[PDB]
């Protein structure tokens, strides 16, 4: 019950919530320190082969 | 009280009539009084009305119970939902209450079972016997980290050769 | 009387605060000309402390702050550069004034530092700028911090040119009166009566001043607001007037770039 | 072994001109420096940024390569 | 391009917890069974009880030169210019509006409703002999 | 701390400039031009002196977000009529009323 | 060790001994020190009776 | 525990205006609205900056100091 | 202070920071005054928090006067006594006062309330609440993530997230 | 206790309490152990000898 | 985490500051406010879940709540107050005004529409431009009590093509409503189209009120002198017949109610009396105000308050009660030392006759303590009860599938029901909807 | 009467005015107000002290404060409070703050943290 | 226990079934999988999988499996898509 | 007569009325024996379960009882001919959108429908105010309801606090 149908996760964050009306319904706004912190990997492909350079 | 009795010419009126309301629950002996209307009488509670009437008529009760519970705060809760809840409460022939000694006593999963209750107990039980658990519930999947057969995974995806030669 | 454009009227003048009307104006011109004198004038004041012994009862920080809050004199502001364009290492004599404050506690009571206290060792080539702002009859000035018998304080502070946007500390400009139509004549707003609109609202002092009083008249729906009374209250850094001016100097410079950015944009398309 | 570690610096040019910080990652053409009185680190050229004494003193350009020392 | 004309002496003037608009009801001095029930803005129409507006419902409001077009719909409406010219001159209050509702009262009296972005007028007439022409999109010029 | 540095909101960044026009294909001869570093007080007097002119159809500026200080302005003008001009015409009778009030300010406080 | 751990009683069987007698002096602002200074708590561990403002 | 050198609201100066008001205080026995006008804060956001201010610093005066 | 920093006041109403305006874009009154915090009408109503507005006006009174204004309860001030004593010093019965756009410049329907009221900071500020890991520190014992912000902790995906995952269907 | 009859600072008084280096606004009334300050809840239990009558189940 | 609503897929966007933002619709499902909530956020790590959230998890597919039927995010807090302002017949917006809020809406044909008014000065409704806002191809119509095609109190609803025609929008219509205008798009156009009519009508409205403006003060909740009366003559009323019901039963000329003893029907009749009392004042109070006072706005709004604040704010606060009774004997035979003993007039036994903007004396200020009290310990414990009680629902219910044979199975297999929900439809795409054979009368029928 | 209450009670002005559980709010919450918790900081080695730059005496003050010392030691500040629906930002229970008095010291505060 | 004529299954495809073929064409596109239709200069492997369901492109199998143990086999293109 | 069913036919109607403008004054095109030709079209085209056997027939028949009955209310052919006056290609495009709209409403095997269930019937567990009393009505016989009342409920409780019985 504290291990095995709950557990810690990686790859997530927490902080304070606020209103934005300028946002979109389905839209968070992320701090940049979060975003900076939290990675995906993405797998190189010749369509990103480009923008994943950029990015590395 | 008022009942909408349907009036003689077509349309619906209210009929005021004479309501009996009880403080007690014996409603064994107050059916055969006569003067009343047996086909009528109700009763809230729902654990002796099998008693004298059918598992189905404890179903009902049951259901109208929960429905007049959840009549006050204003909120509407579709009739699946509730109808689903006490056809799980009554799949049997009785009761089966929401609880360790309720729905958890069934031939489900040892795995499954012992998340919820105290869990040492019915391992032990399961180390006693010898019953297999064929894990196709959630819990099971859960504690093994596999993808459980609900929602997305309730089916298999498979590759066909005479597709794939089709496009080109 | 100078062509057709916005006409001006001074009702009271002084040190520190200048009252006029404009007329012959619309609305948008008033509020962005009232929005640049609040948050667009240049002027003076100190950016960077370095502190050397600090042995009073306050923090480092608030010393900090307080010194940057202290007003300057910023008449002579156009001859001083900005930092970030000047072609410096840190701060020269031509982009930047250098003020040293010393403090010592010898009587036994209480040694108030001021504002006045600060000294200059750069040098101003002749400009009028640095100077602190002492509106005082005692001449002190602002007072910065206290210390008793014992306690030094020795610090060397930097002054460099920023604008009100950037921090509020670079703020020529207190208060601003803005107001238009005394009367609800334009029906700009609607009033909270309880009662009686009249007698809960009191009346504006500026409702003797022009704008006679309305009649049973049908309303006009072909006026637009074209008068505005205006009160600008200055720090002490400049003038009231130069305040006005540099305002109208500065909103015209805006426009005039993106004139100048149009016709840059359109002979690079070209 | 790169020299610009651990010493008092000062930013030049940009916008945090006349700032005082102290180096602390070295990551190719480009020193992560921290700030004395702003809680934020930012990340500028290393020969940008002029080098000063621990203790205080004369400031000097990225010509420390030649004086393997500080000041 | 005209399509009513009346004369339509107007009492019983009361807006009802408003003070911008107000609701009308007139009745036609020709017709005996002609009815009026409109709102309009009294801070720009201020109009009193027992008195006479000459109403007129017109498809658009260019002259007689150019005939009725259904191209007007949806032309992104325009400031109006100097020398332009426009059936609203000859008039002291114009409303655009839409119809949406054709009710059957009696065997001869119909009822159009219109709805000027939120003002409603409801005008009752013979079938086939008045208002045998109304369908929808139609101006209101009002004159004193 | 991602507080954003207080220049930014007034300072034009590297690889960015001050005017950018986007041609509007919702309506025939409309553009967007895109302002940075200004927050409403260049926005309000430039949609003000272009609804004053006549050969303009439409006139509209905002501000997405409060964040960054940058808005749009959107201008519509008739057949034969570049907005360019429209603006140039604007900025044009904006330095000139403020050149005349600046005088008339000046010789007001000078009696 | 009783003033420290708050436990009323010897270092041995603190279990069955109470919690919480002895607590941190809360110094965040003089009025929060003033109400921890004047504070009283009943031990009773589901009941609303206790909980009431009584008359 | 020290007044503050600006008003928070507009940004008028008041670091000047402590020992006048207290001077106007404990000499001419002024209330503190009489004062608070003859010192020249119109508006009650300059007032209030003065009239609830709490000097803090001579307490911290009174101990002794290195 | 910055935005997500908590603030109350002295009756029981709480708030963080959303958004933060210069002077120029906050609304100004006839005399220049600009207010240094907002906050929503909606917030009233449902609260009951009168004395939150009585407090308002007797601190403007206080300011405006000069004197030290008593809120102690049960005693005999009253509201009509400070909308006389407002009303006397010229300003408004009830403390409304009429505001200008700001961005505008135009004239504002609807007034304002308008006056002091005393605020405190709260102890929660965002600086210390903010927190994010990927492939942090590791467990011992069970080699699950650490527990905690100061330790570069990680969130616990509980049993409710179970189920609501669950039924959303979402199986991968 | 601080503050007590075994205090120091019973009879202090202001410049004594300056002196020491020592809050004149600080009330007193905990204990300093291991040079923290340790505050007594009062704690609250049911009067003696008091004849109490109550129904059961 | 209650329902599967407090879950949702959202879009990243780059703030530049340390907090999370989102949009004042969503807080609604969430169940969550701005005073210092704390939020998690998950990332997935792979196509298949990026792509399984993308599709399935999404904020715009989860408008339809299916646990109520109705949907579950609509217009609120000043939004709606804002809607229903702009709305009004006497609102009119001029050429400026109009041509920003058009720009404002994203997504717009670039076609200014005709104003309403167009001889004396060119003046748009504000029902014009919410129409703009509303896209194109949806009809909506809802009759409110006396409510006509001409309806002079600008009730009800009726929308053609996607215009406002009359009406007055409020939390009936851009709310939580079954059906409302937010249901009716969903299910007509995409979820897509719900969430850009969402953000539209923000934008918009949001812009309209910034220079429109609106505000609460202390004189809201202030009567005038004849309404102040009436209510006190009402209490005044109310407490006479309580003192002749009390001379009535101590004179044991007061028959009992058959199923109780006379204290019950005595106390019944009190707080009857006591409550009725209340009411009208709180009426009499509600008539009184104008229609410009801001928590009458609000009210009508339905954004904030109710009629039982206005009375208790204005009018009289109600009868104090602990467990359902009045404020028991603490003491010996007395409720407080400052009272007689063997009192049972209603001040004593905690009626507060005041209200919050006169204020309150200290009995009856000791009494509402108690009450709060009462509520708060009700509350404490109510929560945790509830959640151990779904808790065991959950577990309950934990393995209850819909197979491709349209049987709800547990995970042994046993069939519970034959059929999922006795019709095999989902729940989030059922309407209300009446039934004409089973009404009226036979000649009716047969006409 | 008004001696009944306690300490984080006698702050509240106008408790009389409002609902009880708003009271009790106000009182778990006064405790967590930043102020000048003592005079004797600057001497003292705490884990944890969070301090005012400007402390202000309320506007409203109680009677019942004064023998708190709640004047010597305040615990907020007096801000200019308008009620209104501006920009729309300040929904549910956020506000909004000038920028402007932020920058000139409003309610800007000192850490002291000891190892 | 592959029936074809008995197939009593509904032809529609379910959001489960849609999400599932999405995701797993995505991520064989992502991970260099060859594709079957043109990109029009796409760079989106969800997209791209998206833009082959809508021309019903997908060489996949859904093996549906009923509670006792049978199954049938359902094709991507022949499953009619309407949500 | 108001009660939650799938389709909403008048939002069809109304959809179809608006498109395809109706005149309100030429005569309609239908015929009665096209009008009840597609209407029993409409009804056996409705598929919920797609069996063969006589079990799943009958099964599916009377699963659908309600909305046929409220089908063949609105889809009469004086209501048609009367007042939702349409054409042919109207008709069969309200006939088809109809067909549609209901094959689209039929649950996604696969659901969790047990979960949906219990958050559905827990969250105004959670939202409910306090109910330990005030539920009394011309008797104050203080009947149990709310959160106890549920708790009781779902232990199946043997001894009720407040046992009552109604007799008509
Ligand atoms: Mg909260
Ligand atoms: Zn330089
Ligand atoms: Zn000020």
């Amino acid at each position: 019950r504290g291990n095995l149908m709950g557990k810690r996760v990686d790859f997530s964050a927490r902080t304070v919530i606020s209103g934005d009306p300028n946002l979109e319904l389905d839209q968070v706004g992320v701090p940049k320190s979060i975003a900076k912190t939290l990675t995906y990997p993405e797998v190189v492909t010749p369509y990103n082969i480009d923008r994943l350079t950029q990015l590395v | 009280y008022d009942r909408k009795v349907p009036s003689p010419t077509g349309e619906y009126v209210k009929e005021p009539e004479w309501v009996l309301e009880t403080d007690g629950v014996n409603l064994s002996e107050v059916m055969t009084v006569p003067g009343i209307d047996p086909t009528r009488i109700y009763t809230n509670s729902f654990i002796d009305i099998m008693e004298v009437l059918g598992i189905e008529a404890g179903r009902a009760a049951l259901y109208k119970e929960v429905y007049n519970v959840i009549a006050s705060d204003g909120s509407y809760v579709n009739y699946r939902h509730m109808a689903l809840l006490v056809d799980v409460m009554t799949t049997q022939g009785g009761l089966t209450s929401v609880t360790r000694h309720g729905f958890n006593r069934s031939n489900t999963g040892a795995l499954m079972r012992c998340s919820f209750e105290e869990t040492v107990e019915i391992l032990f039980e399961a180390g006693a016997s010898a019953e297999l658990d064929d894990c196709r519930g959630v819990s099971e999947n859960v504690i093994l980290g596999q993808m459980a057969p609900i929602g997305t995974g309730a089916f298999d995806v498979m590759i066909d050769e005479e597709s794939l030669v089709k496009y080109m | 009387m100078s062509e057709e454009g916005p006409q001006v009227k001074i009702r009271e003048a002084s040190k520190d605060n200048v009252d006029f009307i404009l007329s012959n104006v619309d609305l948008a011109m008033a509020n962005s000309l009232r929005r640049v004198m609040i948050a667009e004038i240049p002027t003076l004041a100190i950016d960077s402390v370095e502190v050397e012994t600090n042995t009073t009862v306050l923090a480092d920080e608030f010393i900090a702050h307080r010194l940057g809050l202290i007003p300057l004199q910023s008449m002579d502001i156009e001859q001083l550069e900005y930092s970030r364009d000047c072609f410096c290492e840190d701060h020269c004599d031509k982009c930047s004034v250098v003020l040293t404050l010393q403090a010592f506690g010898e009587s036994e009571s209480t040694t108030n530092v001021y504002s006045k206290d600060l000294v200059i060792v750069s040098n101003l080539m002749g400009r009028n700028i640095g100077h602190p702002i002492i509106q005082d009859k005692e001449g002190n000035g602002v007072l910065i911090c206290k210390l008793r018998k014992g306690q030094e304080l020795k610090l060397t502070c930097v002054a460099k040119k920023g604008i009100a946007k950037e921090h509020a500390k670079w703020g020529p400009a207190a208060a601003i009166e803005f107001e238009y139509d005394p009367w609800n004549k334009l029906k700009h707003t609607d009033y909270w009566y309880e009662q009686d609109s009249a007698k809960e609202w009191p009346q504006s002092k500026n409702c003797e001043y022009e704008d006679p009083p309305n009649e049973g008249d049908p309303f006009d729906y072909k006026a637009q607001a074209d008068t505005f009374y205006m009160n600008v209250e200055s720090v002490g850094s400049i003038p009231v007037d130069q305040v006005v001016v540099r305002g109208i100097d500065t909103l015209q410079k805006k426009v005039a770039s993106i004139l100048l950015a149009l016709t840059q944009m359109d002979q690079d398309k070209v | 072994r790169e020299v610009a570690l651990g010493k008092t610096v000062r930013i030049r040019s940009a916008g945090y001109k006349g700032q005082l910080g102290i180096v602390k990652d070295v990551n190719g053409d480009k020193a992560t420096v921290e700030l004395h009185s702003k809680n934020k680190h930012i990340t500028i050229d290393k020969h940008k940024l002029t080098y000063y004494n621990r203790e205080g003193g004369e400031g000097i350009t990225y010509d420390e390569l030649v004086n393997r020392r500080g000041r | 391009n005209t399509l009513f004309d009346d004369i339509f002496q107007v009492s019983e003037v009361d807006p009802g917890r408003y003070n911008k608009v107000c609701r009308i009801e007139a009745a036609s001095t020709t017709q005996d069974q002609c009815k009026l029930t409109l709102d309009i803005n009294v801070e720009l129409f201020p109009v009193a009880a027992q008195d006479s507006l000459t109403v007129t419902i017109a498809s658009s409001l260019n002259l007689e030169d150019t005939p009725a077009n259904d191209s007007s719909a949806t032309r992104s409406w325009r400031p109006p210019q100097a020398g332009d010219r426009s059936l609203a001159d000859d008039y002291d209050y114009v409303m655009y509006g839409t119809a949406y509702k054709f009710e059957e009262v009696s065997k001869d009296l119909i009822a159009v409703y219109y709805s000027f972005g939120g003002l409603l007028m409801r005008l009752e007439g013979n079938y086939r002999n008045l208002n045998n022409l109304k369908q929808e999109n139609a101006y209101l010029l009002i004159r004193r | 701390m991602n507080a954003p540095d207080r220049f930014e909101l007034f300072l034009l960044g590297e690889g960015e400039s001050k005017l950018k026009i986007d041609p509007d294909t919702k309506a025939p001869n409309a553009v967007v031009i895109t302002f940075e570093k200004e927050d409403h007080t260049l926005g309000n007097l430039i949609r003000a002196e272009l609804l004053n002119d006549r050969k303009v159809l439409f006139a509209a500026y905002k501000v997405e977000h409060p964040f960054f200080a940058r808005f749009k302005l959107r201008i519509q003008t008739t057949e034969g009529y570049d907005p360019k001009d429209a603006l140039k015409n604007a900025c044009n009778s904006i330095i000139n009323k403020l050149g005349a009030l600046k005088t008339n300010f000046e010789t007001e406080w000078n009696l | 060790y009783a003033l420290a751990t708050g436990n009323w009683g010897e270092q041995k069987k603190a279990m069955s001994s109470r919690a919480g007698v002895s607590q941190v002096l809360n110094r965040y602002t003089y009025s929060s020190t003033l109400s921890h200074l004047r504070r009283t708590n009943t031990p009773i561990g589901k009941l609303a009776k206790p909980r009431q403002l009584h008359n | 525990m020290i007044v503050p050198v600006r008003c928070f609201s507009c940004g008028k100066v008041v670091g000047d205006k402590w020992e006048s008001y207290l001077n106007l205080l404990q000499e001419d026995e002024l209330d503190e609205g009489t004062a608070l006008s003859r010192l020249g804060l119109k508006r009650y956001c300059c007032r209030r900056m003065i009239l609830t201010h709490v000097d803090l610093i001579e307490k911290f005066l009174r101990y002794n100091p290195l | 202070p910055q935005i997500g920093d908590k603030f109350a006041s002295r009756h029981g109403q709480k708030g963080t920071i959303g958004i933060t305006y210069r002077r120029e874009d906050m609304p100004f009154t006839a005399e220049g005054i600009v207010p240094d915090l907002i906050i929503n009408p909606h917030a009233i109503p449902s609260r009951m928090t009168v004395a939150h507005l009585i407090e308002c006006l007797l601190s403007k009174v206080a300011a405006l006067s000069g004197n030290e204004g008593d809120a102690s309860p049960f005693t005999d001030i009253t509201v009509e006594g400070i909308s006389k004593l407002l009303r006397e010093h010229g300003y408004q019965s009830r403390g409304f006062e009429v505001m200008y756009n700001g961005h505008t410049g135009k004239k504002l329907m609807a007034q304002i309330f308008f006056g002091p009221t005393y605020y405190q900071r709260l102890r929660h500020m965002v600086d210390d609440k903010i927190h994010a890991r990927a492939r942090g520190p590791m467990q011992v014992l069970t080699r699950q993530p650490v527990e905690g912000r100061s330790r570069d902790g990680g969130l616990r995906f509980g049993e409710m997230e179970r189920d609501c995952m669950i039924a959303h269907g979402a199986a991968s | 206790m601080l503050r007590s009859k075994n205090c120091y600072l019973s009879e202090a008084t202001e410049s004594d309490l300056y002196k020491l280096k020592e809050c004149p606004f600080d009330m007193g009334g905990y204990f300093i152990i291991n040079g923290s300050e340790k505050v007594l809840i009062a704690q609250e239990r049911s009067a003696g000898n008091i004849v109490q009558v109550f129904k059961k189940a | 985490s209650l329902h599967k609503m407090s879950m949702m897929a959202h879009r990243v966007k780059v703030i530049p500051y340390s907090t999370f933002r989102l949009n004042l619709s969503v807080t609604s499902p969430y169940n969550a406010d701005f005073d210092g909530d704390e939020m998690n956020l998950h990332v997935p790590q792979s196509e298949e879940t990026r792509a399984e959230l993308s599709q399935l998890c999404a904020v715009p597919l989860q408008i339809v709540s299916p646990q109520s039927n109705k949907p579950c995010m609509g217009i609120v807090q000043d939004t709606l107050c804002g809607i229903r302002k702009l709305t009004l017949r006497d609102t009119f917006i001029e050429l400026d005004q109009v041509l920003n809020m058009l720009y404002w809406v994203p997504d717009w044909d670039g076609v200014i529409p005709t104003p309403a008014i167009i001889k004396p000065k060119p003046l748009w409704s504000g029902k014009q431009i919410l129409s703009v806002a509303i896209p194109n191809g949806i009809h909506l119509q809802r009759f409110d009590e006396g409510t006509t095609l001409l309806s002079p109190k600008d009730n009800g609803m009726l929308i053609i093509d996607g215009q406002i025609i009359f009406g007055v929008v409020e939390k009936k219509t851009v709310g939580s409503s079954n059906g409302g205008l937010i249901h009716v798009v969903t299910r007509e156009k995409g979820p897509q189209v719900c969430a850009k009519l969402f953000g539209n009508i923000q934008k918009v409205v949001n812009f309209w009120l910034l220079h429109n403006g609106f505000s609460t003060g202390i004189g809201d909740t202030i009567a005038d002198g004849p309404t102040m009366r009436e209510i006190t003559e009402t209490i005044a009323e109310a407490k006479k017949k309580v003192l002749d019901v009390t001379k009535e039963a101590q004179a044991n000329l007061l028959t009992a109610k058959h199923g109780m003893t006379l204290r019950e029907s005595f106390e019944d009749n009190v707080v009857r009396f006591l409550n009725e009392a209340r009411d009208k004042a709180g009426r009499l109070a509600e008539v009184n105000l104008k229609d410009l006072n801001n928590v009458k706005q609000m009210v009508m709004a339905g954004s904030k308050g109710s009629f039982i604040n206005i009375a208790q704010m204005s009018a009289c606060v109600g009868q104090q009660s602990v467990e359902g009774k009045r404020i028991a004997f603490g003491f010996v035979d007395r409720t407080l030392p400052h009272f007689s003993k063997d009192d049972y007039s209603p001040e004593s036994k905690g009626f507060v006759e005041n209200s919050y903007l006169r204020g309150l004396t200290p009995q009856e200020f000791f009494f509402h303590a108690m009450g709060g009290r009462e509520g708060l310990i009700d509350t404490a414990v109510k929560t945790a009860e509830t959640g151990y009680i779904q808790r065991r629902l959950v577990k309950a219910l934990e393995d209850i599938m819909v197979h491709y044979d349209n049987t709800t199975r547990n995970s042994l297999g046993n069939v519970i029901q034959f059929i999922y929900g006795e019709d095999g439809m989902d729940a989030a795409h059922i309407e209300k909807q009446s039934l004409d054979t089973i009404g009226g009368s036979d000649a009716a029928f047969e006409k | 009467p008004s001696m009944i209450l306690g300490v984080a009670a006698s702050i509240i002005p106008f408790p009389d005015h409002n609902q009880s559980p708003r009271n009790t709010y106000q009182s778990a919450m006064g405790k967590q107000a930043m102020g000048v918790f003592l005079t004797n900081y600057n001497v003292r080695m705490d884990t944890m002290a969070n301090i005012l730059y400007y402390p202000q005496k309320p506007l409203g003050t109680t009677r019942a404060m004064e023998y708190l010392k709640f004047r010597e030691l305040p615990a907020g500040q007096n801000a200019i409070v308008a009620i209104a629906c501006y920009s729309g930002y300040n929904q549910e229970d956020s506000m909004i703050m000038n920028q402007s008095s932020i920058d000139r010291g409003l309610f800007r505060s000192l850490f002291f943290r000891s190892y | 226990a592959i029936p074809k004529d008995q197939r009593a299954t509904t032809p529609y495809m379910t959001k489960y079934e849609r999400a599932r073929i999405l995701g797993t064409r995505a991520l064989q596109i992502s991970m260099n999988a060859p594709v079957f239709v043109d990109l029009e200069g796409e760079t989106d492997p969800l997209r791209i999988a998206m833009k082959e369901l809508a021309e019903k492109k997908i060489p996949l199998v859904i093996r549906r499996y009923l509670p006792d143990g049978s199954f049938e086999d359902w094709s991507v293109e022949e499953l009619i898509v309407d949500l | 007569a108001n009660w939650p069913l799938p389709v909403n036919i008048r939002r069809i109607i109304q959809n179809a009325q608006q498109t395809f403008h109706i005149d309100h004054t030429k005569p309609s095109d239908l015929t009665i024996k096209d009008i009840v030709l597609g209407v029993k079209d409409l009804q056996e085209n409705l598929l919920v379960l797609r069996g063969k056997n006589e079990i799943i027939q009958n099964a599916q028949r009377d699963a659908v009882t309600l909305f046929c009955c409220l089908l063949r209310s609105r889809l009469a052919t004086r209501r048609v001919l009367q007042e939702y006056r349409l054409t042919k290609q109207a008709f069969d495009w309200v006939l088809s959108n109809i067909e549609a709209q209901f094959l689209r409403s039929v649950v996604h095997p696969g659901e969790m429908v047990g979960v949906l269930a219990a958050q559905s019937i827990g969250e105004p567990a959670t939202q409910m105010t306090l109910n330990t009393f005030h539920f009394a009505g011309v008797a104050s016989k203080k009947v149990t309801s709310g959160v106890p009342r549920l708790k009781e409920i779902l232990n199946v409780a043997k001894n009720m606090k407040t046992p009552s019985l109604t007799v008509y």
